[PDB]
């Protein structure tokens, strides 16, 4: 019976390990986290302009709390405000350029290199040694000759 | 493979496993009736 029931869990079991392997292969390519990066930078600008209203309600706010410096606040107002689209255009811009395509660039470009250059490297040294040896005879033939 | 192997392996062992109790109790029971046998003589044995 303990035979039998171990073989029906490990049989069952087996295909979601093949449906994880597919993932996997998924995930390797890069194709599936994009996504994501999209809508944490569509939530990051949602932030940042509920913060920038926030912000601005607050200095408002704050002038009249004083008169219950005014010239001051409103620039600091308008630079925060600048600095708030600032940020805005600097997360629009890294949603623009992501990251995601130069990993799979390099898995490819190691995959490539791996079958392709070594090879050749190899054989690079294997010819630098033979005419390494092919030139050390013959320089040992003058210098006899010489000697002789 | 496995599981197949591991149930005729257990299969193989049991026969053998019955086997050696099977062997030894009729064994067990003989020697009882040796033993009675053997007593109905003591005191005659004694005595010559």
């Amino acid at each position: 019976k303990a035979a039998s029931g171990t073989t029906g869990t490990y049989q069952e079991w087996k295909d979601k390990a093949q449906n994880l392997y597919q993932e996997l292969l998924t995930q390797e390519g890069q194709a599936s986290f994009q996504g994501l990066k999209d809508n944490v930078f569509d939530g990051l600008v949602r932030v940042t302009q509920e913060f920038h209203m926030k912000v601005k309600h607050l200095i408002d706010s704050l002038i009249d709390f004083l008169n219950f410096t005014t010239e001051v606040l409103r620039n600091l107002q308008d630079l925060l405000q600048f600095i708030f689209q600032l940020i805005e255009d600097n997360i629009k811009q890294l949603k623009e350029m992501k990251f995601t395509y130069l990993i799979n660039y390099i898995q490819d470009e190691i995959n490539t290199i791996f079958s392709d250059y070594i090879p050749y490297v190899f054989k690079l040294l294997k010819e630098n040694l033979c005419l390494n040896l092919h030139k050390f005879n013959e320089f040992i033939q003058n210098e006899l000759q010489e000697a002789s | 493979e496995l599981s197949a192997t591991a149930q005729e392996i257990i299969k193989s062992q049991a026969i053998a496993t019955k086997k050696i109790i099977s062997d030894y109790h009729q064994q067990f029971r003989y020697k009882l009736q040796d033993f009675s046998d053997q007593l109905s003589d003591y005191y005659e044995k004694f005595i010559a």
